[PDB]
């Protein structure tokens, strides 16, 4: 058939030529490569935007699998200088096959795109639709800009496109831009107005379909934590309404917390108030949590935010318990030694532990405060049961919380860093915790004189971070916006 | 017949969507208790429709709560149909009451002296099917009086010995064993083939279990044996299936061999061999049924007499013989056939007299996975390689195996990677060797490997003294690739953080480049990971103060100091503070070396 | 309702 | 021995399970959607063999019917797959025609046959002749 | 960029399959099939990934539009895709139905070929030059939708319109339209934001094209502010004892006396443990319907600057009467025969330089429709 389908390709028609060429850029087979290099050169070069558009596409099928080949770099200059065509539909397919080759990297990629051929890809921007404009967009997130002319004479040809496709295409124009403001933010003032004209086409995008606002409310949210300057005070519009998909209403009260000001405790409070009688379990640990968020970004949420938590603790429900414990516990590593008459409530409601983390709050909290609890020891005593099967990180956390309150009170915790050191030492596979036991061991048993310089010394506050994610990790994010990257929070480096 | 059970199950089967039925179940429960509760409760139609009506409802995936004295009163019956609908009801619902447990003993105990198959065996069957412990206790040796000297409905037999053999099962420490195997070691020989295999069943479990008490049937047995394999044509149509006569006692008796040792019997051996003859010679000529169903039951027969062969162990030659067959079914169309002879081929593989046969298949065994495409033979024949695995063996096979496991899916992956760490453990020759194949496999896989496997790597590696110094080089050589796994930064780390001092001669391998590795890797890391690279680091300033400097700026970032995190922050504020002394007598005397893992 | 424009 | 019994349709609705040691409702159940899951993924060019776990299970397919048997680790499979054909068989030649109706409205009838031939995990009876001569004799009385 | 593409109905059987590209398998659809329309875990996200497999999901129907690939493309382009091949599927047979679906396979097969290669989507575009019309005639069609959270102590809390312009010309050749409405932003309104159909000339802002044949879309609005409000609800709330309730609801028609509503709904909230209620009308009907706690009264016409209400005694059961009933808010539902957001038109210039007919000869056609969005009134 491959002798029938090179005969296809010389047929006058160009569509039995161009099925030919699609047909054969399918198949996968060792041979059909060598076979179709011939053919396919004259099927790029003819006269037709359809014959050409299915060879370009046909080519990027090609060079996937088993070529190498000269004859496929041949192929992949006439497509280069097939950007110069009078198809919209024939440039945007070759620049397509050229951000797919691109993807197979040896450090050799994309091959082009100089001034000419910016102000050639503007003018297909102009005359392409849909997808050539996407293709367009995410090659041109490669170029490294010069100077200021071009990236302002640029951002002019861009900022229009309000476009027919919307989501994809304005999507990909953002990540672009996002990707070219490197200049300083009060310039000749082309910077501030195009701070302000973007919130209006964010804004637009939580009117289409739930999973479309789910995956915009993914970048918004990834956006805010890059910069919160720039929807400063709408903060009123993406109120939850009673019948969202779950997912939204988490992540719209996760930017809720992102966007509140001093202006915002009022309606905050409330608004976290009516969510809170929701049944969902999730919905509400993340509305306590938001709570204890809110409390943290300022000094009269703080106060409200602790009795509301109070109150919620004498609701006697278990998990919201232990979440509104992680919460004092960070609050109280941000304010501290301020709230320590709730401690004894905590010691009251310590029976309700039955989360590893919420179990480790409690052991670092009446570590802290031992000066304030003369029971906490038998209780820490209590939890001396469980060496192994209670996770790494509770013994870790046990171990540090012991060795602290040992060496602010000696008198009575002596047999017991005693043993748990001998454990730690005996039972450890985990080899860091046997070195992490020796080292204490080696320290205590040198003296607590220079102890209690390392242990006791004060550690540094928070300072309003909540939720916060790592900087190169966003940075990388900002160059794959519009792809499953940002919604899946971690990078291509996690999967390939 | 009967109608309103066939109307009631036509009008709430053919119902919409759930919420639908639901209603329509709460209207019935309504009606329902409304007829039990007040009413009056007729004896037959009604009371029969309404229980079976609420059967009905329970198996549909919703429960019954009331009309259980109620359903005891179908038991206390004269009708066949409404005991046995009261029997059904209570051997499916079964709750927790005590009142409930002694009416069906007043009941069972009273039905049980009948004369007819239906009572004794609606009795047993309860007894049977579901169990409990008094009414277990009140028929400890009144089965036995069903089944000592005494001869009841053929039937009745089976269920009395079926459910004896349950009761067993449940109460082994409540059966007396009392003076009563004569009569079971003499029905054997009974003509009613369903009465042999109850007493069969029961003979396998209690001699298997009390060897000593049934040693008098085997030649017995055996006898039967040589007449059933060669009755007629027609001897006992009624217990022949597709031309094939009785393979399940067959089958069963074999089964029951397999609990003594070879028989002393000169006759009753020789008796048996020819047997095994005859079962090869007849599966030698074509089938005579072309329905699979024959050939199906003419190699279970096969196969259960190779299993009592390989346990019992007779014969060398035999050995052989059998082994060639199972390879002819190696390769056999059928695939259930396949499947039966690879699995006997596992077991045949302990004869020693056909494991050089065996050895000599290894290779069809490897070709029989790769061109399976069909899964399960791939672990089965990874099991086989785990049986016959010795040193070389143990080196052949985990070359192809773990070929095999870059050719695994997705699970099937991490337990062979399971296998291959032990048999590593257990066969290690060279320890490079054994590095070298716990690298290649978390080259392979890394994601699905284990927590505890590089545990014991650590501590072999720790306890083997010399290779140490390879192995860091090797880590540090492998650390280089572009694509890092974040568990080879775990490992690694730990690795070159403890015995940095070894390789930080060689310039390309300097102390500065592997804290530039190391800080590299840095942001890709989970926060135990990075606990764990600064505690290296801090040991890393114990190995060489030469590049201290940089280490003291690069944890002084606001990023750790006031990091979000408890236990970051803390291991932050300790190494900053001993740093800050470095008196170098505390930072050498607390940061030892660390003595050697010993074996848990 | 359309209404002339 | 046996464990237990599930015929399933190929939807998963569960029409009957039935089983022999002491087990609780939820494990139960939720064996029954894996089992399930295991199940519908197969097709007839398959050997009718499967290990899951501790547990092996063989199912036979008529029509739009799933037929599964849960069993222990050492029986002997085909001769339960030759039962459970013979149990179709006889199911078959008893109503003059078998169809999904006949379990639906005659389940009484179902496991009084099951219960004559299937106790305590065991086969009990497999002459057809004579199940059939039971059959006869007991549903003639009422 | 995607291999397989599969899709289901609502018993879960694979309909059509195809896939593009070797790295999807038919382990990929039989996880769809248990893990989304057999797994009993509801809560989910709109798209899932395992074992390195991405699952994309919608329901429309009773069909599942499953998409699956291995590399990190964009999915708003891929949905889009989805969205063109569901609504063409639409536009070819009409009702999207099992049968309908099935009876289509040449037609599935030559457009999955044509419209897509390998995972890529292939395809003056919106009026040709020979049409002609006699008789030169436009349709408007004002189409506003109308978005409202009422507070119970009488403020606004969210108001914000979605509009989009309907129109149906029939005119002959090539029309060159400029659009005239109250842009001055004296009549005038304010534009918030604005998108535009492809043959809008950026070159106060008008609107300067040559229209699409037939009905098209010319551009798409939102309005947030200045918006008139349809209605006001006045909600009363009263506790009798523990066993009643006395709530009556009175709302406001706040626009013209001479305009008449037309199918006006309001939802009363009720608690679950209501006993009982009884349906008081002046106006219309009034039904209560104690299943989904809802009573209804139904208004046929009531004209503007007018007042309803309904009398209602909400018979409470009595139940563990701590947790206090949470109030839902009042929700309306209601067609209006004008604009919200107070657009109107100047004019429409529409002229045709080529053909030698003026302006007179266009028959043009105006309306407004008005719906109800999201319209409720806490209480």
């Amino acid at each position: 058939a491959v002798n029938s389908f090179v005969k296809d390709c010389e047929d006058p028609n160009p569509l039995i030529r161009a099925l030919a060429v699609r047909t054969m850029g399918c198949i996968r087979v060792d041979k059909i490569t060598e076979y179709l290099c011939e053919p396919l050169r004259k099927c790029l070069k003819d006269e037709d935007p359809y014959v050409r558009k299915t060879a370009a596409v046909c080519v990027a099928k090609l060079h996937d699998i088993n070529a190498q080949m000269v004859e496929d770099q041949g192929f992949l200059d006439s497509l280069r200088d097939l950007i110069a065509d009078s198809n919209p539909m024939v440039v945007a397919n070759a620049v397509a096959a050229l951000s797919e080759i691109s993807e197979s990297h040896p450090n050799s990629n994309l091959l082009d795109l100089n001034p000419q051929n910016i102000n050639k890809l503007l003018t297909a921007l102009n005359e392409c639709t849909e997808w050539g404009q996407i293709f367009i967009l995410d090659c041109l997130s490669n170029y490294n800009p010069k100077d200021d002319r071009e990236a302002q004479s640029i951002c002019e040809r861009v900022t229009p496109r309000l476009s027919h496709a919307n989501s994809a295409v304005v999507l990909s124009a953002v990540k672009v831009l996002m990707k070219f403001l490197e200049l300083l933010p009060k310039d000749s003032d082309y910077y501030n107005m195009l701070l302000k004209k973007l919130a209006p086409p964010l804004v637009t995008l939580l009117s289409g379909e739930p999973e479309v606002q789910y995956v915009a409310l993914r970048n918004i949210n990834l956006i805010v934590q890059k910069r919160p300057e720039i929807l400063k005070q709408e903060i009123k519009v993406f109120f939850v309404k009673y019948n969202d998909p779950i997912y939204v209403k988490l992540e719209k009260l996760d930017i809720m917390i992102r966007l509140a000001s001093q202006a915002n405790i009022a309606q905050v409070l409330a608004e976290l108030k009516e969510y809170a009688t929701e049944v969902d379990v999730d919905f509400v640990r993340k509305a306590v949590r938001a709570i204890g968020r809110c409390a943290i970004k300022v000094e009269q949420s703080a106060e409200r935010c602790v009795s509301t938590l109070l109150d919620l603790i004498q609701t006697k429900v278990n998990y919201v318990v232990q979440e509104a414990i992680v919460v004092i516990r960070d609050i109280f590593r941000k304010y501290p030694n301020k709230y320590e008459s709730i401690i004894a409530t905590l010691c009251e409601n310590l029976d309700s532990l039955d989360e590893p983390d919420a179990r480790a709050a409690m052991i670092w909290i009446v570590g802290e405060y031992a000066e304030r609890i003369d029971n906490a020891d038998e209780l820490l005593e209590s939890f001396l049961e469980g060496f192994h099967d209670e996770s790494t990180q509770v013994q870790l956390t046990l171990l540090t919380a012991i060795v602290k309150l040992f060496l602010k009170k000696p008198s009575e915790t002596q047999e017991l860093v005693q043993q748990v050191l001998s454990l730690a030492t005996q039972d450890s596979d985990n080899p860091d915790l046997r070195d992490r036991g020796y080292i204490y061991w080696r320290l205590l048993s040198t003296d607590p004189v220079t102890a209690k310089e390392v242990v006791l010394s004060e550690k540094p506050l928070i300072s309003e971070e909540t939720d916060l994610i790592e900087p190169t990790l966003l940075d990388e994010l900002i160059c794959h916006i519009g792809s499953l990257a940002s919604v899946y929070h971690k990078p291509p480096n996690a999967f390939v | 017949g009967m109608r309103g059970l066939a109307v009631f199950i036509s009008d709430i089967r053919n119902c919409k969507s759930k919420e639908a039925e639901i209603k329509r179940i709460n209207k019935e429960l309504a009606n329902i208790r409304s007829k039990f509760k007040g009413d009056k409760a007729l004896d037959g139609y009604s009371k029969k429709k309404y229980v079976c009506k609420l059967l009905f409802i329970f198996l549909l995936g919703h429960d019954i709560d009331f009309g259980h004295m109620e359903a005891v009163n179908l038991l206390s019956s004269n009708r066949y149909t409404e005991k046995q609908i009261g029997y059904l009801f209570i051997s499916v619902l079964v709750n927790s009451n005590s009142e409930l447990i002694r009416l069906i003993n007043n009941a069972i105990k009273n039905d049980l002296a009948s004369r007819n198959p239906t009572f004794m065996g609606l009795a047993l069957h309860c007894i049977a099917n579901v169990g409990s412990r008094e009414m277990a206790e009140a028929f400890a040796g009144e089965i036995p009086k069903i089944l000592v000297a005494g001869d009841t409905m053929d039937s009745v037999k089976q269920s009395a010995a079926l459910c004896l053999l349950r009761l067993y099962r449940t109460s082994p420490d409540l059966v007396p064993m009392g003076d009563w195997t004569s009569r079971v070691v003499h029905l054997l020989n009974d003509q009613h083939l369903g009465v042999v295999t109850a007493a069969t069943s029961l003979i396998t479990t209690l001699a298997q279990k009390n060897p000593e008490e049934f040693k008098t049937s085997v030649s017995l047995a055996v006898s039967r044996l040589s007449r059933i394999v060669t009755s007629a044509s027609t001897d006992l149509q009624d217990y022949t299936y597709y031309f094939v006569p009785a393979p399940w006692l067959s089958v069963k008796l074999l089964r029951l061999l397999q609990c003594y040792p070879p028989p002393e019997d000169p006759a009753v051996r020789g008796r048996l061999t020819e047997c095994l003859e005859t079962i090869l010679n007849k599966a030698q000529e074509p089938p005579k049924s072309k329905k699979v169903q024959h050939s199906n039951a003419k190699n279970a027969v096969l196969f259960e007499a190779i299993s009592l062969i390989i346990h019992h162990d007779s014969e060398p030659n035999l050995l052989v013989r059998a082994c060639n067959q199972l390879g002819q079914f190696l390769q056999h169309r059928e695939t259930n056939l396949r499947y039966l002879a690879l699995e006997s081929m596992c077991t045949l593989a302990s004869s020693e007299f056909s494991h050089e046969a065996v050895k000599t298949h290894i290779e069809t065994v490897i070709n029989a996975l790769k061109t399976e495409r069909d899964v399960s033979v791939r672990q089965r024949a990874v099991d086989l390689l785990y049986a016959m695995c010795d040193r070389s063996n143990a080196q052949q096979i985990v070359a192809e195996m773990l070929s095999y496991l870059e050719t695994a899916d997705y699970s099937i992956r991490e337990e062979i990677v399971l296998k291959v760490a032990i048999l590593a453990e257990k066969y290690a020759v060279d320890y490079t060797w054994y590095v070298d194949t716990i690298l290649n496999l978390i080259r392979i896989a890394g994601d699905y490997v284990s927590e505890e496997v590089w545990y014991r790597v650590i501590q072999i590696v720790i306890n083997r003294d010399d290779v140490q110094g390879y192995a860091a080089k090797t880590v540090f050589e492998a650390l280089q690739a572009p694509a890092c796994h974040e568990n080879l930064v775990k490992v690694g780390g730990y690795i070159l953080g403890e015995f940095g001092n070894l390789i930080a001669g060689d310039p390309r391998s300097s102390p500065l480049i592997q804290f530039n590795l190391l800080h590299s890797k840095f942001h890709l890391c989970s926060v135990p990971t990075r606990a764990l690279l600064l505690s290296t680091y801090i040991k890393f300033v114990n190995l060489f103060p030469e590049v201290k400097a940089t280490i003291q700026d690069v944890l002084r970032s606001d990023s750790q100091l006031k990091n979000a995190d408890v236990e970051l922050q803390q291991r932050a504020v300790e190494y900053l503070r001993l740093s800050t002394v470095a008196s170098t007598d505390i930072l050498a005397t607390v940061l030892e070396e660390m003595p050697p893992f010993p074996e848990r | 309702d359309y209404q002339r424009l | 021995m046996i464990r237990f019994i599930l015929i399933q349709n190929r939807a998963g609705k569960t029409r009957l399970a039935k089983w022999y040691m002491q087990f609780d409702d939820d494990e139960k159940q939720k064996l029954i959607e894996e089992v399930h899951a295991v199940v519908t993924v197969r097709d007839a060019k398959h050997t009718n063999f499967v290990e899951f776990r501790n547990f092996k299970i063989i199912y036979r397919r008529y029509a739009g019917l799933y037929f599964c048997i849960c069993v222990d680790v050492n029986d002997n499979n085909l001769a339960y797959l030759e039962a459970i054909h013979n149990f179709v068989e006889v199911l078959n030649e008893y109503f003059h025609n078998v169809c999904e109706l006949d379990l639906v409205f005659n389940f009484y009838k179902v496991y009084t046959v099951v219960d004559e031939m299937f106790l305590a995990g065991e086969i009990r009876e497999t002459s057809q002749t004579k199940v059939l001569k039971q059959l006869l004799m007991l549903q003639s009385l009422e | 960029m995607i291999g397989g593409l599969f899709i289901y109905n609502h018993k879960g059987e694979v309909l059509i399959s195809r896939v593009y590209r070797d790295d999807i398998g038919r382990n990929a659809v039989d996880a769809f099939r248990v893990n989304v329309i057999h797994a009993r875990q509801q809560v989910r996200s709109p798209v899932t990934n395992i074992a390195r497999t991405s699952f994309f999901h919608v329901k429309r129907s009773n069909i599942w539009l499953a998409a699956v690939t291995k590399q990190n493309v964009n999915a708003a382009m891929v949905f889009e895709f989805l969205y063109k091949m569901c609504d063409v599927m639409a536009a070819y047979f009409g009702k999207i139905s099992e049968e309908n679906i099935k009876n289509n396979f040449v037609l599935i097969y030559e457009l999955l070929d044509e419209i897509l290669d390998f995972g890529y989507p292939q395809n003056i575009g919106w009026r040709r030059e020979g049409i002609k019309y006699r008789r030169n005639e436009l349709f408007l069609d004002v189409l506003e939708s109308v978005n409202l959270l009422m507070s119970p102590q009488g403020q606004v809390l969210s108001a914000h319109v979605s509009g989009r312009v309907v129109m149906k010309s029939y005119l002959s050749g090539m029309p060159e339209c400029k659009f005239g409405m109250n842009d001055k932003i004296k009549q005038s309104i304010a534009i918030d934001d604005c998108t535009f159909h492809q043959c809008v000339r950026l070159s106060e802002r008008s609107i300067s094209f040559i229209p699409p044949d037939g009905e098209f879309e010319l551009m798409r609005y939102r309005t947030t502010k200045d918006i008139i409000l349809p209605f006001r609800v006045i909600p009363l709330v009263r506790e009798v004892g523990r066993t009643k309730l006395e709530v009556k609801v009175v709302i406001k028609s706040n626009f013209k006396p001479s305009l008449l509503a037309q199918k006006i709904e309001v939802r009363i909230p009720t608690p679950l443990n209501t006993s009982g209620v009884q349906v008081i009308c002046m106006k219309g009907k009034a039904k209560y319907k104690a299943s989904e706690n809802a009573i209804v009264w139904k208004i046929k016409r009531m004209a503007g600057m007018k007042e309803s209400q309904i009398s209602a005694e909400i018979e409470l059961l009595p139940t563990n009467d701590k947790k206090k009933w949470a109030r839902p808010p009042i929700s309306m539902n209601f067609e209006v025969p004008f604009a919200p957001s107070g657009l109107k038109v100047r004019y429409l210039k529409v002229f045709e330089p080529k053909l030698n007919y003026s302006d007179h000869d266009v028959i043009k056609w105006v309306r407004y429709i008005g719906r109800s969005g999201i319209y409720e009134t806490r209480c």
